[PDB]
């Protein structure tokens, strides 16, 4: 594929991180969520509780919905900002994030947001 | 110097005790969130104050909040 290959998501996370805006954990998102502080939602895929996922679903169904489930959460904390430094090529300390929830969005325009707008208004 | 005598208690502070972090609200028929415990009123739901006997402080407030219900 040319174009955006789960990615767009990952170039997010990354803004999000340089401009201080994720939200990461469960608590954390919930709190940015029932006051409107966070705008995205990122759910758990492998949820061995599932009860969490529940949760988080309900909250994003609450206020606003532009959510997204990507693949998994170690995932997640490998791409956007978990695990420290390590060289250039990865290799860092495989850890989850479990739940990430976006404030600030970071840069501007871009294939970043469009297809959560897609997937959000229908 | 003096011949260090010490009179007992080799203290320590509070680790915390980390518990289970959202048990503060329930999930019940598919879709529905339902909250536990009263929102801040200082500061909007997300910060929810303490419930005890008749003890009712919050976090982000710290302690700031006492009155009876
Ligand atoms: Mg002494
Ligand atoms: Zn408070």
């Amino acid at each position: 594929a040319e174009l955006t290959i789960e990615d767009a998501l990952k170039v997010v996370l990354r803004t999000s991180l340089v401009h201080d805006g994720l939200a990461r954990g469960l608590r954390e998102s919930a709190k940015a969520l029932t006051r409107g502080e966070g705008q995205l939602a990122v759910l758990v895929e492998s949820v061995t509780e599932e009860a969490i996922s529940k949760l988080v679903q309900g909250l994003a169904t609450e206020n606003n919905v532009p959510l997204i489930k990507v693949a998994d959460a170690k995932q997640l904390g490998e791409w956007a900002g978990l695990g420290k430094i390590d060289r250039d090529g990865n290799a860092r300390k495989v850890v989850g994030a479990s739940v990430v929830v976006v404030k600030n969005w970071g840069a501007d325009t871009q294939e970043r947001e469009i297809l959560l707008e897609h997937f959000s208004q229908q | 110097k003096k011949v260090y005598t010490t009179p007992k208690k080799i203290r320590h502070k509070h680790k915390k005790v980390k518990l289970a972090v959202l048990n503060y609200y329930k999930v019940d028929d598919e879709g529905k969130v339902a909250k536990l415990r009263k929102e801040c009123p200082n500061c909007g739901p997300g910060i929810f104050l303490a419930n005890h006997g008749d003890r009712f402080y919050c976090g982000k407030c710290h302690s700031t909040f006492a009155t009876q219900k």
